[PDB]
């Protein structure tokens, strides 16, 4: 039958895992965890460095 | 063939790797420590077909 | 017969068209090699035979 | 062979050889339909001519 | 930071890429241009012949 | 499904399909003409011999 059959396409694909993601969600969880206290202590030591 | 622009491509791309590298290493240039960083490219080393 | 010499090289160069389109479609399929078709004489019985 | 990794292999299809192909093949073609048309046209007169 | 180097690098698209690629589909529409113009070319001519 | 609120969706006309689909099929109406032509030539042939 006809033989050159044209090209068809695979559907589309993103670039991105599962495992390596919810470990990259872990630690943002703990920065933003220093982060909060470092701003909450940051508050103080604005009035004590004065 | 596209080969061409393929060359560009990697040229390009090379080149603006190591450019970031040389940026981020000029403003980094006093930190508390951090020695130089340099890039390291080399051919394509395979990828030729035809004689 | 000289008709038909020409008919089947006709038909030859068609197979041979539908190849060289498929070629073009498949210009950028990872990983593929490109494709042409091989021709011959139908000679037979005695002098050029049918084409 | 050699493994590369991070890679993908292209199409060893050139564009430009396939372009000309094309082109002689339009010339290939031509000269089988119009030697067919020579023939047949010249040949419908001697069909007719009897 | 780090990882968000990681996940960039996969997941990630920057203008000098889809440049590339913009020409090179630029490229590959053209070249079907051009066949399928020898191919309207040829039928056409065998319609003549016909 | 769901619905959008100061937003319209437009058909499924795309040129390339239809543009083509009128080639292939202008290639057909020519071809039925030509079968018409020839099957005219054969009343013709058959009308004036006798």
């Amino acid at each position: 039958g006809w033989i050159g059959n044209g090209v068809y396409v695979s559907g589309v694909q993103r670039e991105y895992d599962a495992f390596i993601t919810n470990q990259l969600r872990g630690a943002q969880n703990q920065s933003s965890g220093l982060t909060t206290r470092y701003e909450q202590m940051s508050k103080i030591d604005n009035l004590l460095a004065d | 063939m596209s080969s061409l622009i393929n060359h560009a491509m990697s040229g390009l791309n090379a080149a603006q790797a190591a450019l970031n590298t040389v940026s981020n290493n000029i403003n980094n240039y006093n930190v508390a420590g951090y020695t130089r960083q340099t890039t390291i490219l080399a051919q394509a080393n395979s990828t030729l077909g035809a004689g | 017969m000289s008709f038909s010499q020409a008919v089947s090289g006709l038909n030859a160069a068609a197979t041979n068209l539908d190849v060289i389109g498929n070629n073009i479609a498949n210009s950028a399929t990872y990983g593929f090699k490109s494709g042409t078709a091989s021709f011959a004489d139908m000679f037979a019985g005695s002098k050029v035979g049918l084409g | 062979g050699k493994l590369t990794n991070g890679a993908l292999e292209a199409s060893n299809v050139d564009l430009s050889k396939e372009l000309v192909n094309m082109i002689v093949a339009q010339r290939n073609y031509q000269s089988n339909a119009q030697t067919i048309k020579t023939q047949d046209q010249i040949l419908n007169t001697l069909v007719n001519l009897r | 930071k780090q990882l968000y180097k990681q996940q960039q690098s996969v997941s990630g698209v920057n203008l000098d890429e889809e440049y590339g690629n913009l020409q090179r589909y630029q490229q590959y529409y053209l070249a079907n241009a051009q066949v399928l113009q020898t191919a309207n070319a040829l039928f056409d001519a065998l319609l003549n012949i016909r």
